[PDB]
């Protein structure tokens, strides 16, 4: 199950600019 | 330029003590988005909502550093959860007094301020539970921030030029952020570009208590 | 070859729903607030079909062939992905029947097959398609309001629209903890998109109707 | 008194109005802000369906209550 319907349990930890 | 922060709630709380948040607040994982069950462990009122995927207003001027400006974003539009004397505090009182930019910060004033944040603060911009790219690489994702500010329901974006954009008034029957029909559903409109596009890219992060 | 527009309303749904062979235990109802915890609770569940209203801006699907007829057509779509619910030799029962023992069009009925027993039951039930709370326009004209529907069938997630002429248009698979389609991320989603378009236009021209027992 | 007027997609609206107002009252009032005609309005208070000739007062809606709006639209 993802939030839209680089793991931890899911979530995603991913990286943005 | 700056290594793209990693979408942890520890690494966002860790930066925003250290402009000013008040240590009784933190920001924290939001994994479901209308559901019961998952709303009863996520603690409320939730402050700010940041969203990754793919009323103060600062412009972004440095590379990579969008998820510095969301929190930013977060911390300026909820100055009671700031430390009073705190930098940030300090920061947005000034230009209160000067009466600068009363909320749209593209200034000298605010080019230094961020950049003395960014270099006081480097090292953090590594942590967390993945490897830090080089901050001379693009990453495709993008940092914005959603608050509540006098019924008035935003959505923040540093790269935006058009400045803050207005989705709506508030619902009062809404403790919190996560009860606004109005922020759910411009969030559920990313998500379904990203349910067609099979991009599974999204995180989302909440400011509430600790 | 031109229907008046049929309205939003509850009953007239359940209405013409009941007319085709819909079981009298189960009915359309309001949806007014989706991803509202007490007002489901105003809410009969299971859900088994929802219809959306809204401005044009593996599963049995069927053409639209008649000015105006979405509505029936929304209706046909939740009914016929639902035969469990429908009342052992009504017209629809008949209907998907007939076909099935034959295998005409095992699920995308674009025949005129199908089309005259749309036009029959579009003859049969004229004044339904006038009712409501609402005052009735003229079959001729335009509505820029548009139903669809949304249903689970074996397994996944489907969007059925009369006028997309690719067919039924598949969202992803279910979520088997998922009381029914309210609690369906993919259906929610969907739809909060749409209401994303409406926000930004300043439109409200918005309804929603669950099929659920009662 | 004030009272809120919620719509399916997220909108939030907000009234002023007194407790001898009708739910036509109400309805003309959404009318001149939304310009929805109130044939094609249905109100809601505490899951119940608000009938026409009734007023605020019947229901006991009070300062600062919510209504939700259900639009009575027609779709081709």
């Amino acid at each position: 199950k993802t939030l839209t319907g680089q793991q931890r349990l899911l979530v995603l930890r991913l990286r943005g600019g | 330029a700056v290594v793209p922060i990693e979408s942890n709630p520890e690494v966002f709380t860790n930066f925003a003590h250290k402009l000013g948040l008040k240590n009784e607040w933190a920001y924290f994982d939001i994994y479901s988005l209308t559901e019961p069950e998952l709303l009863a462990f996520l603690p409320r009122p939730v402050k700010a909502i940041v969203l990754l995927f793919p009323v103060i207003w600062f412009k972004q001027s440095v590379k990579n550093a969008c998820g510095l400006y969301a929190i930013l974003h977060s911390l300026s539009n909820n100055q009671s959860l700031l430390e009073p004397g705190s930098d940030l505090d300090n920061f947005l009182k000034s230009q209160s007094d000067t009466s600068s930019s009363k909320n749209r910060f593209d200034d000298v004033t605010t080019d230094q301020f961020v950049l003395n944040v960014i270099k006081e603060n480097v090292q953090t911009f590594s942590t967390g539970q993945s490897e830090a790219p080089e901050a001379t690489a693009d990453t495709n994702l993008h940092y914005i921030t959603y608050v509540e500010e006098n019924g008035g329901i935003f959505e923040l974006d540093g790269r935006n030029l058009s400045g803050p954009l207005y989705l709506g008034k508030s619902d009062p029957t809404a403790t919190d952020l996560i009860e606004q029909e109005l922020v759910r559903v411009r969030v559920a409109s990313y998500m379904e570009n990203a349910n067609e596009e099979d991009v599974l890219n999204f995180a989302m992060l909440g400011l509430g208590p600790n």
